[PDB]
C-alpha cells in the first residue's frame, strides 16, 4: 500500500482532468442502465399495445442515448490515453534524470541490461494501473454503490446476506493478490538478468566467438531463461485465478440467499416473485464487485514493477557542498596531502599519497601495472572521495570546489577510450560544442588525426559506429586526445592515451602537442618512460605509495627504481 | 398444538374428477402457505400443486398444468385440491403441508410447520 | 508460419485450454436456467427435497465450471509462455552465429528489443488466441443460429451491419500495423539513448554535457509516447464507432421488427428473447475484432523478430566442411585482398606471405596499417575480398569454423573481460581445464600474484568488462585466458601496452619458455621486443612493407627504419 500511494501521486498533476473522467464514466453508466430499460420499455409501450405510432419517437430517443454513450466512451478514451502517457513520460524522465546524479560505482557493480528493463519493461507495465484501468475502476465504483442503494430499495433483510458474502470475496482476493505481486516482482527481476546477459554477450560476440563460447553462454542464457518461464508461468496463473473462483463464491452466494428467501416468503414477510427479482438486482452488484476484486489482482502487476521503479529513484546521488564554491581564474595549482583510499574499502589502493604541481608544469606518473596511477587521476575528477586526506586544486578542497566548475577546469583523456556512435566532428565538439569547423580540423591536424579523417566516406560528417569501433585501436586513442585538446581544460590528463599509438606518430604529435600544452598544467600517465623523460616532475609510483620523485637525470644516477623501469625497456 | 385431518381418497377411472379435503385443528395464527405432494410406493418426497396466501399464487408441477387446482377456506380452515380429467400416470400417496405464523416470532429464530395424515387415490 | 511452430512441441496442453473454456462457458450458460429451478420450481412448489436436488447440481455446475476456468488458465499460460521461452533462446541462438556486420544492421539496442520485447507481444498473441480461440467463434455460431430459430426474416438485417463492420477492422489492420512498428522502434532508440550513457558514463560526467544527455533522452521519450498516442488513438476511435453500429443493429431489429409484428410475421413475446441472443452476436463479434487488435500489434514485432532469424551471419561453415582436430600451424596469405566496405579502398592488398610451424613472427607497422585487421583472418573473423588464407595449407573457409577457432587463441587489443569470477574467465579458453593449468598460466602471465592476493582468490568477482581491475590487470588476465586454451597458433594484438618494462619483461620472456611449438604472432610497437622473434612482418599503408630479419629490415624496409629512429 506504501508502492501505491507513491505511484498514486502521478497522478495528482492530473486532478482536474481525473474529475471530469470520472463525471463522464458516472454518465456512461447511467446511460448503460437506462438503454435495457427502454428496450425493455419499448416492447412494454409500442409492441404489446400494437401502437407503432410512437416507434419513431422512442427509436430517436434510444438513438440520442446510443450516440451519447460512444462519444463518451471516445471522450474518456482520448483524454485518457494522453493523461496516462504523461505518468509514464514523467517516470521515464525520472529514472533517466536519477541516473545522471547517482555516482559512477552503480554503474560498475549493476548490469546495464538490468537498468535498460527497468526504464522500458518496468515503467511499460505501470500502463495496466493506468488508461482502460482508471476508467474500469471509475465505472466500478459507480456501479457498486448504484447497485447497493437499489438492492436495499428491493429487500433489505436480504441486502444484509449479499453483504455478508463480501467479507470472503475480499480475503481470497487478499490470497491471491499476494502471490500475484510475490512471483510478479519474480518476473521482472529474472527479465532484468536476461537483458543483463543479452546485453554483455552481445557487446563482446567476438571474444565469445575467438573462445567458442556461444554453446557455453547458450547453457548460461537457459538457465535464466527456464527461470523466466517458470516464475512467469505462476505469475500468469496467479493473474487470472481469480474471475473462475469468484463466480464460484457467487454460487454460494446464490444459494444462500435463495434459502434465506425462501424462508422469508414462508415467514409472510415477502413473495416468490420477490426472490426471483432479488437475484436480478444481487447480479448487477456481484458484476462490478467481482471486477473491482479482479483489478486488485491486476494492479499486482503495475505495484511489483513501481517497486524496482522507485528502486532507482531513492539511491544516494552524488551532491555537492552547500557551500560549494565556483573556480574563477584557474592557473593549474594542483596539491595531495596525505591521501588514502581503497575501492573495497577493506584492503588500501593508495597510501599517504603526497605531492605538489605549481600551475603550468607537465608532470609524469609512472609506476608498475596496479599501482595507483588511474586511482590518483579518479580522485582528481572526484568520480571518488578520499579515505582521509585532501585534493587541493588552485589553493581549495576537492570537496569545497563544485562538481561542475572542477570538471571543467580539468580534462581526461581515459585509459579505455571510449567513443559514440555519431559523426567524426560531433565526437571531437563534445566538450566544447562551442567550437568552430576550423578549431576541429586544426587540433585534428596537430594530432595526426586528420588524415584519416579525410580518408573517411563522408569525412568528419562520417557516422561511426558504437563506440567508433569502425576505426583502428590508434585512431580511436588520436580521436580521444583531440577531443580534450579542443575542451580546452588548464589541467589536463592523458592516462595512457598512447597505448595503440605507434612510436613514430607518438613522436609527430609530442612535437606540436608541446606549443598547445604550454601555459597548461598536465599529467601523464605512461609505460614508455623514454617519452616522459622531459617532464618537469616525475612521480614514480609502487603498491600505492610514491617511492621516488624528481627528474629524468636524477633519477638515473640514483640507481633506483625509475632506474630499474627505465633499463627493463631494452 | 395442530393436527391436519386427510380424506376424501378413491378409485376414479381415467378422465374422471375428485376433490380431496385437508382439515386442519388448533390454535392456528395465520397460514402462510398450502402444499400438495404426491408420493409413489417406493419414493421419498415430490411436490404437486402450492399456494401463497400473501399473493394468490399457484405453482403447479409440470405433468399437472391445467389439470389440479388448489384452494383454501378461511372460515372453515380447510385446504382443498380438486383433480380433474385424471390419467392413470398419478396413482400414489397425497399429503398436506401447512405453515403458520404466530404473534411476535423471534428475529432470527422461525415458528411452526405441520404436516397430514395421507390418503390413497387410485386412477386406473 | 514459422513462428507457428514454436507452439508445436506445446500442442497437447494448446488443444486443452480452448477445451476447458468450453467446459467453463457451458457450465456458465447453465447458471440462469439452474437458479430458475431451484426458485421457480423448488421455493415456488415449496418442496425442500427439490430445493437441494437443484441446490448441489448448481453447486458441482459451478465447480466444474471453476476447475474448467483454472484449467483454461493454466493450460494456456503454459503453451504461451513456452512458446516464448523457446522463441527467446532460438533468437539469442542465432544473435550468437551473427559477425559482428550482422550486429550493426540490427542494431545492439534493437536487438535487445527484438529478444524481449518483440517476443512478449507475439507470446501475449498466442495466450490471447488460447482462450478466445474456439469460444469467440462458438458464441457467435450459436447466438446467430439462436437468432435464427426464433426468426429468419429478422435475421436478414444481421447481415446487412458486416460491410460497415468488415470495413472498420480493415481499416484497423492497414492503417494500424506501422504505427505499432513505430513503437517498437521508438523502444530501439530509448535503448539507444540509455545504453550508450551507461557505457560511458565518466565521458558525459567529465564533458558535464549531462544536460545534453538529459535533452538527447528527452527527444527519444517524446518521440516514444507520440508513437504510442498515435497508434492507440486508432482504437480509442474505432472501439467507441465499433459499438455504435453494433447499437444501431439493435435500433434496426426494433425497426424490422416493428415491421414484422404489422404485418404478423413475427410474435411479441419472441421479441423478447431475440433482444437478449442479439446482444450475444455483437458481444462475440467484438472478440473476433479484439483477436485483429492484437494481430496487428504481434503483425509488427513478427516481421522483427523473423527478419533477426531469416538473417545469415557474415561468416557461415561450409557443407563439406573438413575437420580440423590436429593442427601444426602452417599460416599462410595467398594475395590477400581486404575491404571493409565496398566504396573503401582496399584495407589490405597484395598480401602474400607464408609462416612455418612454431615460429614466432613480430607484426610491426604504422598506427591504422592493418595489424588487427590481418590477425583478424586467421580464426575467421573476416574474410578476405580477394585472395585466401591458409592454415595447415588449407583454405580457412574449407574447414570447421569450432575445429579451427578451437586450435587458435587471441589477446584482443581492447581487452574484454566477462560478469561472474576469475576462475570462469580463465576457463573461457578450456572448460576441462584443471587448477594446475588455470595457475599456471596465470603465473606465466604475471598476474596470479595479484588474483591470490585477493580475499576471494581465483573465486574474487569480475565485473562487465573487467572495470574493477586495472588496465594492465584486465590485460594480463586476457593474456591467462588465452594460454589456459593451449593453441597451436597463437595473436597477440599489442600484448602488453598497459603493462610496465619490468612485468612486460617477465612476461614476454615467460611466453618464449613456455609457448614452444606453438605458432606465435605478436603485434608490438617496440623494436626491442620485435627482436626476440624468428622473423618480422613489417606493414604500412595497408600492404606488406617487409618480412624477414631485423638486419635485412634496416637495410631494405623503410618504414622498419622509421619506427627503429623513433625509438633509436
Ligand atoms: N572500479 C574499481 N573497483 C575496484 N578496484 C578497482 C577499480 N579500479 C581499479 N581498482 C583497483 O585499484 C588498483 C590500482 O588500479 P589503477 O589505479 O588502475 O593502477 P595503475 O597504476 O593505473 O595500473 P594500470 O591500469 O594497470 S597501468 C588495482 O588493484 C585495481 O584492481
Ligand atoms: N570495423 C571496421 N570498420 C571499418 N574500418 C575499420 C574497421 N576496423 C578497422 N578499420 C580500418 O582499417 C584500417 C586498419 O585497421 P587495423 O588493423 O585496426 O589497424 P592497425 O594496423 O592494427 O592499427 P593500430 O591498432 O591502431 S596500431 C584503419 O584505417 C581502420 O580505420
Ligand atoms: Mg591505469
Ligand atoms: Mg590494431
Amino acid at each position: 500500500t506504501a508502492t501505491l500511494r507513491r505511484l498514486l501521486g502521478y497522478l495528482r498533476p492530473h486532478t482536474f482532468t481525473l474529475i471530469m473522467v470520472f463525471v463522464f464514466v458516472t454518465v456512461s453508466s447511467i446511460l448503460g442502465v437506462l438503454s435495457p430499460y427502454l428496450i425493455g420499455k419499448t416492447i412494454d409501450v409500442v409492441f404489446v399495445p400494437r401502437r407503432f405510432d410512437l416507434l419513431p419517437r422512442y427509436m430517436l430517443i434510444l438513438g440520442t442515448i446510443y450516440a451519447l454513450t460512444s462519444l463518451l466512451f471516445w471522450l474518456q478514451g482520448k483524454i485518457m490515453l494522453t493523461l496516462s502517457q504523461d505518468v509514464v513520460f514523467r517516470l521515464r524522465k525520472e529514472l533517466f534524470e536519477k541516473l545522471q546524479r547517482v555516482p559512477v560505482g552503480f554503474f560498475d557493480r549493476t548490469p546495464h541490461g538490468d537498468i535498460i528493463s527497468r526504464v522500458i519493461n518496468d515503467v511499460d507495465n505501470i500502463n495496466n494501473v493506468l488508461g482502460n484501468s482508471i476508467i474500469q475502476f471509475f465505472s466500478g465504483i459507480v456501479t457498486l454503490a448504484g447497485a447497493v442503494i437499489m438492492m436495499f430499495r428491493v429487500n433489505v433483510i436480504l441486502s444484509l446476506v449479499t453483504l455478508s458474502i463480501v467479507p470472503l470475496t475480499v480475503l481470497i482476493t487478499q490470497i491471491v493478490s499476494s502471490q500475484t505481486r510475490k512471483y510478479f516482482y519474480e518476473n521482472q527481476r529474472v527479465l532484468g538478468q536476461l537483458n543483463g546477459i543479452i546485453e554483455e554477450d552481445i557487446s563482446g560476440l567476438t571474444v565469445i566467438k575467438l573462445f567458442t563460447r556461444e554453446e557455453k553462454e547458450m547453457e548460461k542464457f537457459d538457465r535464466v531463461n527456464e527461470s523466466l518461464r517458470k516464475v512467469g508461468t505462476k505469475a500468469q496463473i496467479f493473474s487470472g485465478v481469480l474471475p473462475p473462483l469468484m463466480n464460484m463464491v457467487n454460487n454460494l452466494g446464490f444459494a444462500l440467499i435463495s434459502g434465506f428467501g425462501g424462508w422469508l416468503a414462508l415467514k409472510d414477510i415477502i413473495t416468490v416473485g420477490t426472490i426471483a427479482t432479488f437475484i436480478g438486482y444481487s447480479r448487477q452488484f456481484t458484476r462490478p464487485l467481482n471486477e473491482l476484486s479482479n483489478q486488485f489482482n491486476m494492479i499486482q502487476m503495475a505495484l511489483a514493477s513501481a517497486e524496482r521503479i522507485f528502486e532507482i529513484l531513492d539511491l544516494e546521488e552524488e551532491k555537492d557542498d552547500p557551500d560549494a564554491v565556483e573556480l574563477r581564474e584557474v592557473r593549474g595549482e594542483i596539491e595531495f596531502k596525505n591521501v588514502w583510499f581503497s575501492y573495497d574499502k577493506k584492503k588500501p589502493v593508495l597510501k599517504d599519497i603526497t605531492f605538489h604541481i605549481k600551475p603550468g608544469q607537465k608532470v609524469a606518473l609512472v609506476g608498475p601495472t596496479g599501482s595507483g596511477k588511474t586511482t590518483i587521476v579518479n580522485l582528481l575528477m572526484r568520480f571518488y572521495d578520499v579515505d582521509r586526506g585532501q585534493i587541493l586544486v588552485d589553493g581549495i578542497d576537492i570537496r569545497k570546489i563544485k562538481r561542475s566548475s572542477l570538471r571543467s577546469s580539468i580534462g581526461i583523456v581515459l585509459q579505455d577510450t571510449i567513443l559514440f556512435s555519431t559523426t567524426v566532428k560531433e565526437n571531437l565538439k563534445y566538450g566544447n560544442p562551442g567550437a568552430t569547423d576550423e578549431e576541429i580540423k586544426e587540433a585534428a591536424k596537430l594530432t595526426h588525426s586528420d588524415h584519416f579523417i579525410k580518408h573517411l566516406p563522408e569525412g568528419y560528417e562520417t557516422v561511426l559506429t558504437d563506440n567508433g569501433e569502425d576505426l583502428s585501436q590508434g585512431q580511436r586513442q588520436l580521436l580521444a586526445i583531440t577531443r580534450a585538446f579542443l575542451a580546452n581544460p588548464k589541467i589536463l590528463i592523458l592516462d595512457a592515451a598512447t597505448s595503440n599509438v605507434d612510436t613514430k606518430t607518438e613522436k609527430s604529435i609530442q612535437a606540436a602537442m608541446w606549443k598547445l600544452m604550454e601555459g597548461k598544467t598536465s599529467i601523464i600517465i605512461a609505460h614508455r618512460l623514454n617519452t616522459i623523460k622531459n617532464a618537469d616532475l616525475i612521480i614514480v609510483l609502487r603498491d600505492g605509495e610514491i617511492v621516488e620523485m624528481g627528474k629524468h637525470d636524477e633519477l638515473i644516477q640514483k640507481r633506483g627504481f625509475y632506474y630499474e623501469l627505465f633499463t627493463s625497456q631494452y | 398444538q395442530v393436527q391436519l385431518v386427510e380424506s376424501g381418497g378413491g378409485s376414479v377411472q381415467a378422465g374422471g374428477s375428485l376433490r380431496l379435503s385437508c382439515a386442519a385443528s388448533g390454535n392456528i395464527h395465520h397460514i402462510s402457505y398450502l402444499g400438495w405432494f404426491r408420493q409413489a410406493p417406493g419414493k421419498e418426497r415430490e411436490g404437486v400443486a402450492a399456494l401463497w396466501t400473501k399473493d394468490g399464487n399457484t405453482y403447479y408441477a409440470d405433468s399437472v398444468k391445467g389439470r389440479f387446482t388448489v384452494s383454501l377456506d378461511n372460515a372453515k380452515n380447510t385446504g382443498y385440491l380438486q383433480m380433474n380429467s385424471l390419467k392413470p400416470e398419478d396413482t400414489a400417496l397425497y399429503y398436506c403441508a401447512a405453515a403458520d405464523t404466530g404473534s411476535d416470532t423471534p428475529l432470527w429464530d422461525w415458528v411452526y410447520w405441520y404436516w397430514g395424515q395421507g390418503t390413497q387415490v387410485t386412477v386406473s | 508460419k514459422t513462428l507457428a511452430r514454436y507452439l508445436k512441441p506445446y500442442w497437447i496442453f494448446a488443444v486443452l485450454a480452448p477445451l476447458f473454456m468450453v467446459v467453463e462457458v457451458i457450465c456458465d450458460l447453465s447458471q440462469p436456467t439452474l437458479l430458475a429451478r431451484i426458485v421457480d420450481e423448488g421455493i415456488a412448489r415449496g418442496d425442500f427435497s427439490l430445493v437441494l436436488k437443484t441446490g448441489i447440481l448448481m453447486l458441482i455446475v459451478a465447480l466444474i465450471g471453476a476447475v474448467g476456468g483454472i484449467g483454461c488458465t493454466v493450460f494456456a499460460s503454459y503453451a504461451s509462455q513456452n512458446f516464448g521461452a523457446d522463441l527467446r533462446r532460438d533468437l539469442f541462438r542465432k544473435v550468437l552465429s551473427f559477425s559482428i556486420s550482422n550486429v550493426n544492421r540490427f542494431h545492439t539496442s534493437s536487438l535487445i528489443t527484438r529478444l524481449t520485447n518483440d517476443v512478449t507481444q507475439l507470446q501475449n498473441l498466442v495466450m490471447m488466441l488460447l482462450r478466445i480461440v474456439v469460444r469467440a467463434p462458438l458464441l457467435f455460431v450459436g447466438g446467430i443460429v439462436m437468432a435464427v430459430s426464433i426468426n429468419v426474416k429478422l435475421s436478414s438485417v444481421l447481415i446487412f451491419l458486416i460491410p460497415p463492420i468488415v470495413l472498420l477492422f480493415v481499416w484497423l489492420t492497414k492503417k494500424g500495423n506501422p504505427l505499432f512498428r513505430k513503437i517498437q522502434e521508438s523502444t530501439d532508440e530509448v535503448n539507444r539513448v540509455v545504453r550508450e550513457n551507461l557505457l560511458g558514463v565518466r565521458v558525459v560526467r567529465a564533458f558535464r554535457r549531462e544536460e545534453y544527455e538529459n535533452e538527447n533522452f528527452r527527444k527519444a521519450n517524446e518521440s516514444l509516447r507520440r508513437s504510442i498516442i498515435s497508434a492507440f488513438s486508432l482504437i480509442v476511435f474505432a472501439l467507441p464507432l465499433f459499438i455504435f453500429i453494433v447499437n444501431m443493429g439493435m435500433i434496426a431489429v426494433l425497426w424490422f421488427g416493428g415491421v414484422l409484428v404489422r404485418n404478423n410475421q413475427m410474435e411479441i413475446g419472441s421479441i423478447m428473447a431475440y433482444t437478449n441472443y442479439l446482444m450475444q452476436i455483437m458481444f462475440s463479434l467484438m472478440m473476433i475484432g479484439n483477436i485483429l487488435n492484437f494481430i496487428v500489434r504481434a503483425s509488427a514485432s513478427a516481421k522483427r523478430v523473423l527478419e533477426v532469424l531469416n538473417e545469415k551471419p557474415a561468416i557461415e561453415e561450409a557443407d563439406n566442411a573438413l575437420a580440423l582436430p590436429n593442427v601444426e600451424g602452417s599460416v599462410s596469405f595467398e594475395n590477400v585482398e581486404f575491404r571493409y566496405f565496398e566504396n573503401t579502398d582496399p584495407v589490405l592488398s597484395g598480401v602474400n606471405f607464408s609462416v612455418k610451424p612454431g615460429s614466432l613472427v613480430a607484426v610491426l607497422g604504422e598506427t591504422g596499417s592493418g595489424k588487427s585487421t590481418l590477425m583478424n583472418l586467421i580464426p575467421r573473423l573476416i574474410d578476405p575480398e580477394r585472395g585466401r588464407v591458409e592454415v595447415d595449407e588449407l583454405d580457412v573457409r574449407t574447414v570447421k569454423l569450432k575445429d579451427l577457432r578451437g586450435h587458435i587463441s587471441a589477446v584482443p587489443q581492447e581487452t574484454v573481460l566477462f560478469s561472474g569470477t576469475i576462475k570462469e574467465n580463465l576457463k573461457w579458453g578450456r572448460e576441462d581445464a584443471t587448477d594446475d593449468e588455470i595457475v599456471e598460466a596465470a603465473k606465466i602471465a604475471q598476474i596470479h600474484d595479484f588474483i591470490i592476493s585477493l580475499p576471494e582468490g581465483y573465486d574474487s568477482r569480475v565485473e562487465r568488462g573487467g572495470r574493477n581491475f586495472s588496465g594492465g590487470q584486465k590485460q594480463r588476465l586476457s593474456i591467462a585466458r588465452a594460454l589456459v586454451k593451449k593453441p597451436k597458433v597463437l595473436i597477440l594484438d599489442d600484448c602488453t601496452s598497459s603493462v610496465d618494462p619490468i612485468t612486460e619483461k617477465r612476461i614476454l620472456d615467460g611466453l618464449k619458455r613456455y609457448t614452444k611449438g606453438c605458432t606465435t604472432f605478436i603485434i608490438t610497437q617496440k623494436i626491442p621486443t620485435a627482436l626476440l622473434a624468428d622473423k618480422i612482418l613489417v606493414l604500412h599503408e595497408g600492404k606488406v612493407a617487409g618480412f624477414g630479419t631485423h638486419k635485412e629490415l634496416l637495410e631494405h624496409c623503410k618504414p622498419y627504419r622509421e619506427i627503429y629512429e623513433s625509438q633509436f
